[PDB]
């Protein structure tokens, strides 16, 4: 199953506080409107084994 | 019509209230 | 009649003024260009210009006087670069003003 | 600790030792004789 | 730490200068460090507290010296420009 990162992905680069300043910054971020996998946990369902590739965009909803 | 590096704005001669009175 | 008309036109003045939003374009560009050229005169004292750092104090902490001189004389090239060609470019502004 | 260790590894094994969270006294390095080389090829050996 | 003064700063290395006041702006936790849209350091936090320090440089102004002819008299007057003169007698 595949789902789309819609916007979310985006972290501060560094530990500087701007105002009101848009800042152009060059680093590792997780594209806007990029495919990313879905996975179950529910029901069996397992985890499967997955890289790493310099970067991991996580995001897990639970209750 | 529509902080410092060494950098200084000079104000102008004629005001904008004496360029009006002109 | 060429009173009436004359009112009127100056008030369409007035009117066209309020409401078109690029109508003090000359102006507006002028103003707009002096802003740009002196953002990108400040953002050139960021620039690494091949020095092991763009922070003046940076470069004088941290390093022996042998090649903080060669270092230090980096930065001084390019930021007189960057000082002329603005200035140049102001000139030019200045005379098409 | 690493300076005065009885051995030292290989090169081909070269170890990489994290020093934090203390306060490094550099002047006594500096001053120590003992070193044959003391160039540094970073950014200067006594401003440190 | 002294502040509302022109005193030298180095905050672990930072060995900057300006005048360190109280900043009304809200650092983030994480953030430490400020800047601008000219990224001039503009805020820095403390090493030891968690107090936020606006910093300003520290006054400078070309001096003029408004004087008549040399052959009329010898006395001159001296505008110290961009500065209020609360501060210019350093
Ligand atoms: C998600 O995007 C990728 C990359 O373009 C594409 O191969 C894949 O088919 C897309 N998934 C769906 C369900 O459309
Ligand atoms: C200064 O004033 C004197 C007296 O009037 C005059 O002789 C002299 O030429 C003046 N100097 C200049 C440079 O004009
Ligand atoms: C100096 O003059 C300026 C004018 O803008 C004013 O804002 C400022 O408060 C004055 N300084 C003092 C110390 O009163």
């Amino acid at each position: 199953a595949y789902t789309n990162s819609f916007t979310r992905g985006v972290y501060y680069p560094d530990k500087v506080f701007r105002s009101s300043v848009l800042h152009s910054t060059q680093d590792l971020f997780l594209p806007f409107f990029s495919n990313v996998t879905w996975f179950h946990a529910i029901h069996r369902f397992d985890n499967p084994v997955l890289p790493f590739n310099d970067g991991v965009y996580f995001a897990s909803t639970e209750k | 019509v529509t902080k410092f590096n060494g950098l200084t704005v000079l104000p102008p001669l004629l005001t904008d209230e004496m360029i009006a009175q002109y | 009649l060429i009173a009436n008309q004359f009112n009127s036109a100056i008030g369409k003045i007035q009117d066209s003024l309020s409401s078109t939003p690029s109508a003090l374009g000359k102006l507006q560009d002028v103003v707009n260009q002096n802003a740009q050229a002196l953002n990108t005169l400040v953002k050139q004292l960021s620039s690494n210009f091949g020095a092991i750092s763009s922070v003046l104090n940076d470069i004088l902490s941290r390093l022996d006087p042998p090649e903080a001189e060669v270092q230090i004389d980096r930065l001084i090239t390019g930021r007189l670069q960057s000082l002329q060609t603005y200035v140049t470019q102001q000139l030019i502004r200045a005379a098409e003003i | 600790e690493v300076f005065n260790a009885t051995r030292f590894a290989s090169v081909y094994a070269w170890n990489r030792k994290r020093i934090s969270n203390c306060v490094a006294d550099y002047s006594v390095l500096y001053n120590s004789a003992s070193f044959s080389t003391f160039k540094c090829y970073g950014v200067s050996p006594t401003k440190l | 730490l002294v502040k509302n003064k022109c005193v030298n700063f180095n905050f672990n290395g930072l060995t900057g200068t300006g005048v360190l006041t109280e900043s009304n702006k809200k650092f983030l936790p994480f953030q430490q460090f400020g800047r601008d849209i000219a990224d001039t350091t503009d805020a820095v936090r403390d090493p030891q507290t968690l107090e936020i320090l606006d910093i300003t440089p520290c006054s400078f102004g070309g001096v003029s010296v408004i004087t008549p002819g040399t052959n009329t008299s010898n006395q001159v007057a001296v505008l110290y420009q961009d500065v209020n003169c609360t501060e210019v007698p350093v």
